């Protein structure tokens, strides 16, 4: 192997951990709160605190499911946020942004693995209703992929999607591609405007929220995680050179926008995604290939 | 007592009950003539790249 993937997995983890951090630091400030203050005095440990902790729990033995599934929908997304990480950071890979839209795309199967477990019959619908806005919202991601690519040409005129040469050059031609990226980018990460679980999960109607060990908290941290490398793909693709504060700046917008907005029912943003974005995210489409090369 | 609270010879001064519109700022048009001049910038910037590549 090589020394890169050390370089590459610890920073996510650590960042993953105070991006959960940030998530409630900002919350307050935006509620005339204040960041965790028990947990310790600079508040820098509050994230291994809980962490810890959930390690501690007493594990409880799986019921009325298969064994199997059950461990494999953790190891998917703990083997999908790596792959797509050390593929974003440390590959040469042509069609290396096609690559992270497979990898984008593989995320459901955790999900859908998730709601399989509970084998609940509203479990089946919301399940099936999670993934639903998963694909619709993973179709407008990939035609705004095809408006990145049609203006993104490397040194020797060769068409192609290299991490590298989109990041080399900022055009601001793409930016109306980039609010789709945007809002596509909160609905993949179930923010609050399309976080319809929230709602039906009051109830156990079904979720992550079977696990209670190691294996909620690996959920929980590629949730961060996905998110970072949505806001990275932002910064990659629209904004330039990788710049680790436009990271975390798209991070923090992430949550501004989720606090200032209220959730929507199933069929609105799902309405959304199919006769609001879709049409737009072709209209733009169709116009960057009109203007040629 | 003979002294209670009562309210202050002359009475308290008015208050607001009702609400304030404060829906004054940038409209519709400004938007689109921004947006059109933008967009015609991007064009330039595009043609540029395109030719220099
Ligand atoms: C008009 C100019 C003429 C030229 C023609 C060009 C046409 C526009 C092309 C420009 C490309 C940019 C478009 C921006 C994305 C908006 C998509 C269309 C707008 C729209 O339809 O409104 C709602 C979609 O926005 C939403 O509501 C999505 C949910 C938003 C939640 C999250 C928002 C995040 C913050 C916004 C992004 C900002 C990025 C950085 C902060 C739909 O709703 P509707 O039902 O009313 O429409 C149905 C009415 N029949």
């Amino acid at each position: 192997m090589n020394l890169n993937i050390i370089m590459t997995v610890l920073p996510l983890l650590v960042s993953v951990a105070f991006l959960t951090l940030s998530e409630r630091a900002v919350m307050g400030s935006l509620q005339r709160r204040m960041g965790p203050a028990v947990s310790g005095a600079f508040g820098i440990l509050q994230p291994f605190w809980d962490g810890f902790k959930l390690a501690v729990k007493e594990p409880i033995l799986p019921a009325n499911a298969a064994a199997g599934i059950f461990y494999a929908a953790p190891l998917i997304c703990i083997c999908i946020c790596v792959a797509s990480w050390c593929t974003l950071l440390l590959t040469d890979l042509s069609i290396g942004g096609l690559f992270l839209l497979l990898l984008s795309s593989l995320a459901v199967y955790g999900v859908l693995l998730a709601g399989y477990s509970c084998n609940s019959k509203y479990a089946f619908l919301g399940c099936l209703r999670s993934v639903s806005l998963m694909i619709s919202y993973e179709l407008v991601i990939s035609v705004v992929i095809l408006c990145v690519i049609l203006e993104t040409r490397d040194g020797n005129g060769f068409p192609c999607l290299n991490l590298t040469e989109t990041a080399s050059q900022t055009k601001i031609i793409l930016i109306p591609a980039g609010l789709l990226f945007y809002i596509c980018s909160l609905a993949e990460s179930k923010r609050v405007p399309f976080d319809l679980p929230e709602a039906e999960a009051e109830l156990v109607a079904g979720y992550n929220v079977e696990y209670s060990s190691l294996g909620f908290a690996v959920f929980f941290v590629a949730e961060y995680g996905n998110t970072l490398l949505m806001a990275a793909l932002i910064n990659i693709y629209f904004l330039g050179k990788l710049n680790s504060a436009l990271i975390a700046a798209i991070f923090v917008s992430f949550i501004w926008v989720r606090g200032t907005l209220p959730r929507y029912r199933y069929d609105m943003f799902m309405q959304i995604g199919w006769k609001s974005l879709l049409p737009v995210a072709l209209a733009l489409y169709l116009a960057q290939a009109s203007l040629g090369y | 007592p003979k002294v209670q609270d009562v309210p202050p010879p002359g009475g308290f001064p008015s208050i607001r009950i009702e609400r304030k519109l404060p829906n004054t700022g940038p409209t519709g048009l400004a938007v689109f003539l921004g947006f059109t001049a933008f967009m015609a910038l991007a064009v330039n910037q595009a043609r540029d790249r395109k030719s220099t590549n």
